[PDB]
């Protein structure tokens, strides 16, 4: 048995940053909305 | 198959069941060149001057 | 009894075709063929998951 | 030489069933749909016989193998 | 003292000895052929004289030529779906895996 | 022809949903992480003069 | 143990939120569905109620 | 054979990675092309096509295709055709004028190819060992991920899985056979020369040494296993007790990561499975202490999920610990 | 004479001119074109004989190799027992003995070498890998594993894997002791003792060898690899590698646990990119094939096609092809077996995957012989060209097919030969019984649709009774031309 | 949508179902406000972020 | 099964010898091997020249496998050229190793094929000794034989007057599972023409039931054509035997 594959967009939703994501933040790319996200911005975390 | 009123009571289905779909698809073979695949390119100096 | 075993030499007499051979009506004894599979099946049954 | 009058024991275990249907259960039959027929018109060169209960409602069928027979609301 | 009341005593001792010798021969053949047993029906034998009399290779149906009489029971039977059952074909008796 | 169109449209709807679903699964798995193909990198590095 | 919050409903079940609170229960269901991927942002079709 | 060799040359010129495999496949052929029609290709031609494909694959790092071609050569016993053709020419000369000739191991080894390859083998072995040491050090440096004050030393570089070479030439041959026995270095040594009609062995040695070492590394499964970088340890996962989110899960912590902690048993014994998805968070969960009041009596318990890493880098931890110990000392 | 050549044509008379009755039945639109894709009952014997001969050749080659290694052992150790054999000579002899399935003979040699300190870091891993019996596996794969890599591990484990597993554990412990001693000796002035030898790459290589050789010991050790060996590695502090992760994936796949096997590869994908080889993909394919997840197997194959790196190996192609074959050779249940077996259609996609193999560069001839036989059967069943399509289904070919069916006594499914003597009437409803009904359309539907209930039918009718359907010789005004006695 | 509400029998008491419908509409407006502003339930949210 | 009324256009149309020579010896003897036939290629070199070359250079090779393969190629070339004298080489290199009185050295499956094909082409009487030695009791090379080999053997024995040989070969084929429906119809007709002996004739009468319906229906047509318009296409006119044709 398997539930149907999620129709929620994966490349557009921006989730909370994880510890490993913060560790690899400098190497990781991202969209402008990813860096200046309304919730959990990543540029601020990079500066911190 | 479970239905017993197929034509006795006029239970004509307007959709062909997947079992019949599979049977009809597996009945006949597949044209090998029906699939498109090429990586070498086009024979500029051949593919038209072939054997008669 | 005659219909079941008229000229039956072995229980797997009609197992020449995979569709009959892989039937799970009587059991999985004929399907099991190695101790690795037997141990895997018993481990799955003891853990509660479905038998492969 | 006979030493013991042993009793006969048979390990008969019928735990395997193998029932296969015969080919006469997969033959085709002339199954047909049915509706309340409301009349028949048999038409010939000149003569015609109409046995009609009520009018046609949705269907009218025509056969011409032997006679021109028209089934009304069949 | 009760060999006569057994399969290895009396008239069947010779049968038991023959079965033992043939089992030894078949085990040696299996060891030679990569620890894979020869087919129960001797289809891998190159010669028709090498298949045993008891091997399932030999047919037993009456009227080995005319169909509708090469059937085990009174009425012909079908297997899964509508495939023939009494006498399968070579492509039908696929032994994959 | 209308009823045939409806039947074929529903059948192709189911089949296309299945195929696009498996392709979407593959695309998501690729997006999660992947290795750049050396042939792809060589193909990118093939222009004698760039922009 | 799994039954630390069992006393709130005793024999009914074992929960982690306030089952008595309607808003909290609905929020827990919403969070479970959006964690399992049922809910979330997806491209909008014409059939979706747009108003 | 000549037509197939020309096709292979065309594909090599086109630098087509798939068409070379296609022409190799159609050269090997099927039962219909080998028995029913009896159009089998000459053995020498098949060897030549396989070799021209294989050297290109080794040069261009097509490891999988090269491994397939080498496996075909091994199963067909074509690992000595290079010396076989020379022996055949010598037997031609002997038949014409010289003497009756019979195939022998001594005459097979007496050919200049085998003798020169054996003579140059120890240099190739030393080059391969030095390359292995260099790449091991590079892997250790990239694992520690730090070059401040050139502090790239890692425990990974120390005592790599490659024994020191013996001083004697027989020790060099034994070491090559011991560490790369499956790849059959003997034939690859003879193959690595003759680059576009130029014998690299007689010519500039370093190019030949690099080519041979690259070929052996690409074709050797054991060398590929040796050429591995240290990966972070994946910590197992457990579902939350106060299950508030399925993506958030409790992460297993090794005793090396746990500064103190009670004597926990193994992860499997305590209950832990391999669980990871695209959106997965690994935490340690502990409910807030309930004060003895109406909140604790009637409401539920508030958990705290302290987010931790999804992995642990043993090499990074060892490097940090040894650097800290050196700074203290 | 066979009782299926029913006289379809009626007696000649003036009816054929006076009436509009057709002289033939209409063509069946939904009947496939007859084409020949069978075996002459002799090609099967030929292929079986060829396979047996190849198997015998493989067995002979393995026996020759094993006799050679046994003779070398007898002439080296048994002869120069007093003479101090070189450590490398003893090491290679032990490796050969372990590879050829002779763990008993090799164990004293490696014990003596460890006592004499001849063994070293790489040599321990080499011995552990040799303990996996690669030559025995290569023999069994082509002899009695039916060229199945999945079954190869099970058979190799049945080849006395418990003793080999215990020897592997003991050699792993000895290797750990030797690595500790060597690290202590080499790193004396560097003050790096506490982090060694678990931080060294030699420890990772040795534990990878231990897991690889535990994969061929049995179900217990295969299941204990990710449950015990992986946790032991983590507790000791040995850094895992891609080989370690792929061995764990393969062990989980052999167990059948697929969620964990997918989870570990997901972790690798999310964290350690540009480090994943085709081993993980083919391990997932093998696991899904073992767990009967052919849909997931196809999904993984499509993903591998999409992402060219890493390249698809012949092992991967073989695994996917035989997963397709197993899916195609699987029956459905009785409700779905009413007409025919529907899973046979799964072999129609074999040409598609063969074309994908040609596009990717995977050789078609680098497959196992049994899988190639199944692929040839699938191509014969579902493969044709435009040249053969332009001339297939000619009248002569169709009638030759009909003649073959007549000779083999199977004329039931042929449109031109089938005759429907029995018809089905309507059912009168208890509500509104004053209205008579009539047919509007006629269809040849099989008997089981309207077959009478089992309880309203004589039990075991087929054997208890003989029923013959024949036509009456006399004229019948009412009807029922063909009646069953 | 009936989870975590006042206990209701086979036939609920007078106006209790209407109160339930009012609560359901209240939660629908609450989730609409949550979607209109920020504060959306994210997939991998810890207890602190959720609170 | 696929049964096309037209014969296969891509078949070898001959007898294969499996020239699996060692590569070093193939390179060595290539200048001599160019005269000898290759795969599907028949050079025009006369048989006597290659016979002289082989009888001169045989001691030089000094390896049994390649010597036997080269001799098999020589015999095949001589058979293709219908050279009268080739049994001298067989006498020179057969008795001392294989069939002097009791030698048990089994020759490889190239010399036997070449000698049988030469006997079939030249109507030689020496086929019988090797056929007897190839039975299950001896060399057991009969299962390895090909359908074309059987057809050529049947044709040669039919145009020999050896009803006993025809009967023995038919029994051997029936025991060894030879393709009774793939053999050449003209060859079968030639073999069955020489059944003048009664017991043999009765054996053929009970043996015809083995062949297929299509095979016998076309054997009838082949026999009728050969006894009518087929004398021109026959290399040797068919001896008159009305009883077997009628049966």
């Amino acid at each position: 048995s398997a539930a149907p594959e999620s129709s929620v967009s994966q490349s557009h939703t921006v989730n909370a940053p994880t510890v490993d994501e913060c560790e690899m933040l400098a190497e990781r790319w991202g969209t402008m909305n990813y860096w200046h996200n309304d919730t959990f911005p990543r540029l601020v975390v990079f500066l911190k | 198959s479970h239905r017993r009123d197929y034509i006795r009571m006029g239970y004509i289905p307007r959709y062909t069941p997947w079992e019949w779909i599979a049977i009809q698809e597996a009945d006949q073979p597949l044209i090998a060149e029906q699939i498109r695949q090429d990586n070498i390119g086009t024979s500029y100096f051949f593919s038209l001057n072939r054997y008669w | 009894l005659f219909q079941q075993n008229a000229y039956r030499k072995t229980p797997t007499d009609e197992h020449w075709n995979p569709y009959i051979r892989r039937s799970t009506e009587n059991g999985v004894g004929h399907l099991l063929q190695n101790k690795f599979d037997i141990m895997r099946r018993e481990d799955r049954l003891s853990k509660g998951e479905q038998d492969l | 030489m006979f030493l013991i009058h042993f009793v006969h024991y048979k390990t008969i275990l019928q735990k395997y069933t193998f029932k296969f249907k015969h080919i006469f259960l997969s033959i085709d039959k002339y199954n047909s749909l049915f509706f309340n027929i409301s009349g028949i018109l048999i038409w010939l060169n000149i003569i015609h016989i109409n046995i009609i209960l009520i009018k046609y409602s949705f269907f009218i069928l025509i056969n011409n193998f032997e006679y021109l027979i028209i089934l009304i609301s069949t | 003292c009760g060999v006569n009341a057994y399969e290895f005593g009396g008239k069947y001792a010779r049968t038991y000895a023959y079965a033992f010798e043939k089992a030894k021969k078949e085990l040696e053949a299996t060891a030679a052929s990569g620890f894979m047993a020869p087919s129960l029906s001797h289809e891998d034998t190159e010669r028709l004289s090498d298949q045993p009399t008891t091997s399932p290779s030999v047919d037993r149906f009456a009227s080995t030529t005319h169909p509708e009489q090469r059937k085990a029971q009174f009425v012909p039977r079908v297997g899964p779906g509508s495939t023939p059952l009494e006498d399968p074909a070579a492509d039908q008796k696929s032994e994959w895996s | 022809v209308m009823k045939l169109a409806e039947d074929v449209c529903m059948f192709l709807k189911d089949v296309g949903r299945q195929i696009v679903e498996e392709k979407l699964v593959a695309v998501r798995r690729l997006l999660q992480g992947g290795a750049v193909d050396p042939e792809l990198l060589a193909a990118f590095n093939c222009a004698r003069a760039g922009p | 143990p799994r039954n630390l919050n069992h006393a709130l409903n005793y024999g009914i079940a074992n929960y982690a939120y306030n089952r008595g609170n309607y808003v909290e229960t609905q929020d827990s269901i919403w969070e479970e569905q959006t964690a399992s991927g049922q809910e979330g942002w997806s491209p909008a079709t014409h059939a979706d109620g747009l108003r | 054979g000549e037509v197939l060799h020309n096709l292979m040359r065309c594909a090599i010129a086109a630098r087509h990675r798939a068409r070379i495999m296609w022409v190799y496949n159609v050269m090997r052929g099927r039962f219909y092309e080998n028995v029913v029609v009896r159009a089998e290709v000459d053995l020498i031609w098949r060897y030549r096509i396989a070799m021209i494909a294989l050297e290109y694959l080794l040069d261009h790092e097509c490891a999988e295709e090269a491994a397939a071609i080498y496996s075909y050569l091994v199963e067909e016993e074509l690992l000595r055709c290079d010396v076989h053709v020379r022996v055949g020419l010598h037997m031609r000369e002997a038949i014409a004028a010289g003497k009756p000739i019979t195939l022998n191991n001594d005459v097979m080894n007496a050919t200049s190819l085998v003798r020169d390859a054996t003579a140059v083998a120890p240099e190739v072995a030393r080059e391969l060992q030095r390359r292995h040491a260099q790449t091991l050090q590079n892997n250790a440096v990239e694992a520690v991920g730090a070059e401040n004050v050139r502090e790239g030393s890692a425990p990974w570089s120390i005592l790599g899985p490659l024994t020191a070479i013996g001083p004697t030439a027989e020790d060099t041959m034994v070491w090559l056979q011991q560490h790369y026995g499956d790849v059959d270095v003997m034939s690859i040594m003879r193959w690595a020369r003759f680059r576009k009609g130029k014998d690299l062995m007689a010519k500039d040695r370093p190019q030949y040494l690099a080519r041979a070492a690259a070929w052996i590394e690409l074709l050797s499964k054991r060398n590929r296993e040796m050429e591995e970088v240290p990966l972070t340890y994946m910590r197992k996962s457990k579902p939350l007790v106060l299950d508030t989110n399925s993506n958030v899960r409790v992460a297993w912590q090794t005793p090396l990561m746990r500064s103190g902690g009670p004597p926990r048993l193994l992860a499997r014994e305590e209950g832990y499975v391999f669980h990871h998805s695209n959106s997965s968070r690994f935490v340690e969960e502990t409910y807030r202490h309930p004060g003895e009041s109406l909140q604790s009596r009637y409401l539920a318990l508030q958990p705290l999920h302290t987010e931790v890493s999804a992995k642990e880098d043993f090499q990074r931890l060892y490097y940090q610990a040894q650097k800290h110990h050196k700074q203290q000392e | 004479m066979l009782s299926q050549n029913v006289a379809k044509t009626t007696v000649p008379s003036y009816y054929m001119i006076r009436t509009n009755l057709p002289h033939r039945k209409p063509q069946n639109q939904w009947e496939g074109v007859y084409y020949y894709s069978g075996i002459t009952k002799r090609q099967r014997h030929l292929i079986l004989l060829h396979r047996k001969r190849e198997r015998e050749a493989h067995m002979r080659s393995f026996n020759i190799s094993r006799a050679s290694v046994l003779q070398r052992l007898e002439q080296l150790s048994g002869d120069r027992k007093q003479e101090s054999l070189p450590p490398h000579v003893r090491l290679d002899l032990a490796v050969r003995l372990a590879q050829h399935g002779l763990y008993q003979q090799a164990t004293p040699i490696v014990d003596e070498l460890h006592h004499q300190k001849a063994l070293h870091a790489g040599h321990y891993a080499l011995l552990i890998n040799a303990l996996a019996c690669p030559r025995l596996g290569q023999r069994i794969l082509h002899c009695d594993a039916q060229c199945d890599p999945a079954l190869t591990y099970k058979l190799l484990g049945d080849e006395n894997g418990e003793e080999r597993a215990q020897e592997a554990y003991r050699w792993f412990d000895l290797a750990l002791t030797s690595l500790a001693v060597d690290c202590g000796g080499r790193t004396q002035p560097s003050h790096f003792v506490p982090y060694l030898p678990q931080g060294t790459a030699a420890a990772s290589h040795i534990t990878n060898a231990l897991m690889r050789t535990l994969l061929t010991c049995g179900y217990t050790h295969v299941a204990a690899i990710p449950d015990s060996v992986y946790d032991r590695m983590g507790s000791m502090g040995i850094s895992p590698t891609i080989s370690t992760y792929e061995l764990v994936m393969l062990a989980l796949s052999l167990q059948g646990n697929m969620v964990e096997a997918e989870s570990i590869l997901s972790f690798l994908r999310s964290h350690h990119s540009e480090h994943i080889t085709v081993e993980s993909f083919n391990a997932l394919l093998l696991g899904h094939r073992e767990a009967r997840q052919f849909d997931c197997c196809d999904a993984i194959w499509q993903e591998l096609v999409d992402r060219r790196w890493p390249r698809a190996s012949p092992l991967t192609a073989e695994l996917y092809l035989r997963s397709i074959m197993d899916h195609a050779n699987t029956p459905t249940s009785e409700p779905l077996q009413s007409f025919a077996n529907i899973n046979v259609v799964e072999k129609k996609k074999v040409p598609l995957v063969l074309a994908q193999m040609d596009e990717l560069g995977v050789p078609r001839t680098h497959l196992s012989r049994v899988l190639m036989d199944e692929v040839e059967d699938s191509l014969r069943k579902f493969q044709t060209y435009r040249s053969r399509f332009y001339e297939w289904g000619r009248a002569v070919k169709q009638f030759d097919f009909i003649e073959f069916r007549r000779r083999n006594g199977w004329l039931y499914d042929l449109h031109l030969m089938k005759c429907t003597t029995k018809q089905v009437g309507p059912l009168r409803d208890f509500n509104d019984p004053d209205a008579v009904q009539g047919a509007v359309a006629t269809a040849e539907i099989p008997a089981f649709f309207n077959e009478r209930p089992a309880w309203e039918r004589p039990p075991l009718e087929e054997t208890l009774y003989v029923t013959t359907n024949k036509e009456r010789y006399d004229d019948v005004r009412g009807g029922d031309i063909y009646y069953d006695d | 949508d009936v989870e975590g509400f006042s206990l209701m029998k086979q036939r609920p008491e007078f106006l209790e179902w209407e109160l339930f419908t009012r609560y359901r509409q209240h939660h629908q407006q609450r989730r609409r406000l949550a979607l209109l502003h920020g504060l959306e339930p994210v997939a991998n949210e810890t207890a602190q972020e959720r609170d | 099964p696929f049964q096309s009324n037209h014969s296969l256009v891509n078949k070898y149309r001959g007898v294969w010898i499996e020239f699996d020579m060692h590569p070093a010896f193939s390179v060595a003897l290539e200048p001599q091997l160019r005269k000898l036939p290759r795969g599907r290629t028949l050079p025009k070199t006369p048989a006597e020249e290659v016979i002289a070359d082989y009888t001169a250079l045989a001691p030089l090779v000094d390896d049994e496998k390649t010597r036997d393969l080269w001799l098999a190629k020589v015999f095949q070339h001589c058979a293709f050229q219908r050279c009268g004298g080739a049994m001298e080489l067989w006498e020179r290199y057969c008795h001392q190793r294989f069939t002097a009185e009791g030698a048990t050295a089994k020759p490889p499956l190239s010399l036997v094929k070449s000698v049988l094909f030469y006997c079939n082409k030249t109507d030689n009487s020496g086929w019988r000794a090797l056929f007897d030695r190839c039975l299950k009791d001896g060399w057991n090379y009969t299962p390895l034989f090909d359908t074309a080999q059987w057809s050529f053997m049947l044709k040669s024995i039919g145009r020999m007057g050896d009803e006993d040989g025809v009967r023995a070969v038919l029994e051997e084929m029936l025991d060894v599972q030879a393709d009774l429906d793939r053999v050449e119809a003209r060859s079968v007709v030639i073999a069955l023409n020489a059944v003048t002996n009664a017991d043999v004739y009765e054996f053929v009468k009970k043996y015809l039931f083995n062949f297929g319906e299509r095979k016998v229906k076309f054997l009838r047509t082949t026999y009728s054509d050969l006894r009518g318009h087929g004398a021109g296409k026959l290399r040797i006119p068919l001896k008159e035997n009305d009883n077997m044709y009628y049966h």
